[PDB]
């Protein structure tokens, strides 16, 4: 879950 | 032992140069992306496990954003300046049915920040303290988060007293706006869940994700 | 310039030597009477106009009482000690449907107070800071209340650093439990309004008066 | 309003 947050933190 | 206020100020300067509710929600979604970039610039945050970075942001995003637009609004008459370049006047908020919470932001946060001339370094540190919330549920290592918070307020106190030697109570005064920030943030969340329930008011993807369970 | 921690400690020592919810509500009503006596013993409180004394107490009673039983419970395993001499175990709270908020009290307040060995003087000062809440709506002279709060935290900081010189971050650590106290107090209020709405759960006269509008 | 609180503060 929390697709967007994870993606922005990883990048 | 490694939390320079200069890096915190840098983080702040790096991320910031008709229904008022709809405009406020659009500004919030916009700023959620910017918030992630801000967090990454705060020393040691990026070194925490991804799961805890997610927990800290999901737990503090609302207070973090409120502190930011409130400080940005110190130069506004009776209202706030949204990150979108739009101004929300107190009368507009009132005419939209959200005057009570709007007035709390102006009285308990904006006016108090303006009165003591809270600076950007101080704001950045208060936000960093909020970010490193050891009470956040699910944290794999709460002690580590608590340690970072201690380093932030240790540096903030040093900053104060050195920059404002003549105001010995300044450090405490800054920390004492946090209970107000916590209360207002909770109320704003309640409003958001209601807007989402009612259906009216467009809520963008990142804002919607933050309203996701838990 | 007239807020001795000795008078605050004295105020604390002067007022304190089957459904857990019902027991908790009965203890709260009982302690509301004691709270008024405590407030009167805090320097300068009684010198404020009656209307403001009422405002400050109506605004902070829940946080004031929570701080008190939480500190009293530092010696309890997994639960709290009510002023009535009754103990509420975590399992009991859970079995009554109020485990979530109960766990927050134990984790964010009791355990943290026990961990840092918060003393009675420190507790008294934190409660005095809560009492002198300048953000309280309706205050005839908020500046006067703010002045008293400043005097309290000025004395508390002096107390710390002198009593615990080896813990420079203690003063900040104490103040940083206030946002948690504010959040928990708000949640407890919500529970009380629900208990009142549902009808079940006897609510005594003073507790009921505090739930009165506004 | 707030009968009880006023009475206790006055006494
Ligand atoms: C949670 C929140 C975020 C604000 C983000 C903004 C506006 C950031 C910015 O512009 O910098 C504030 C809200 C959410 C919706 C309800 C609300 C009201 C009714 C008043 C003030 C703030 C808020
Ligand atoms: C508002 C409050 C007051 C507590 C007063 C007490 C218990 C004082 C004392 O015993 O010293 C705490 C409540 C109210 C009812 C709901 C509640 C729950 C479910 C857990 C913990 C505290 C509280």
């Amino acid at each position: 879950k929390h697709k967007i947050l994870h993606r922005l933190l990883q990048d | 032992e490694d939390m320079p206020v200069e890096r915190i100020l840098e983080a702040e300067l790096a991320v910031e140069p008709n229904d008022p509710v709809t405009n406020i929600c659009q500004a919030a979604d916009k700023q959620l992306f910017t918030l992630v970039e801000w967090a990454k610039r705060i020393p040691h945050f990026s070194e925490l496990p991804l799961d805890d970075q997610v927990i800290l942001l999901r737990a503090g995003w609302n207070e973090l954003l409120i502190a930011s637009f409130s400080h940005r609004s110190i130069a506004v008459k009776d209202g706030i300046l949204l990150a979108t370049g739009l101004h929300v006047h107190r009368n507009s908020a009132h005419s939209a049915g959200v005057g009570a919470i709007f007035d709390r932001v102006l009285t308990e946060l904006v006016s108090k920040m303006r009165d003591m001339q809270m600076d950007k370094t101080e704001l950045g540190c208060l936000r960093a303290i909020v970010l490193f919330n050891p009470d956040s549920k699910g944290l794999s290592n709460p002690a580590e988060v608590e340690a970072l918070r201690e380093k932030v307020y240790a540096s903030l106190e040093a900053y104060c007293k050195h920059k404002y030697p003549e105001q010995p109570g300044r450090f405490a005064k800054l920390l004492l706006r946090l209970p107000a920030l916590r209360s207002i943030g909770l109320k704003c969340l309640e409003h958001l869940f209601f807007f989402k329930l009612i259906g009216d008011t467009p809520i963008d993807t990142f804002l919607m994700e933050m309203l996701e369970a838990p």
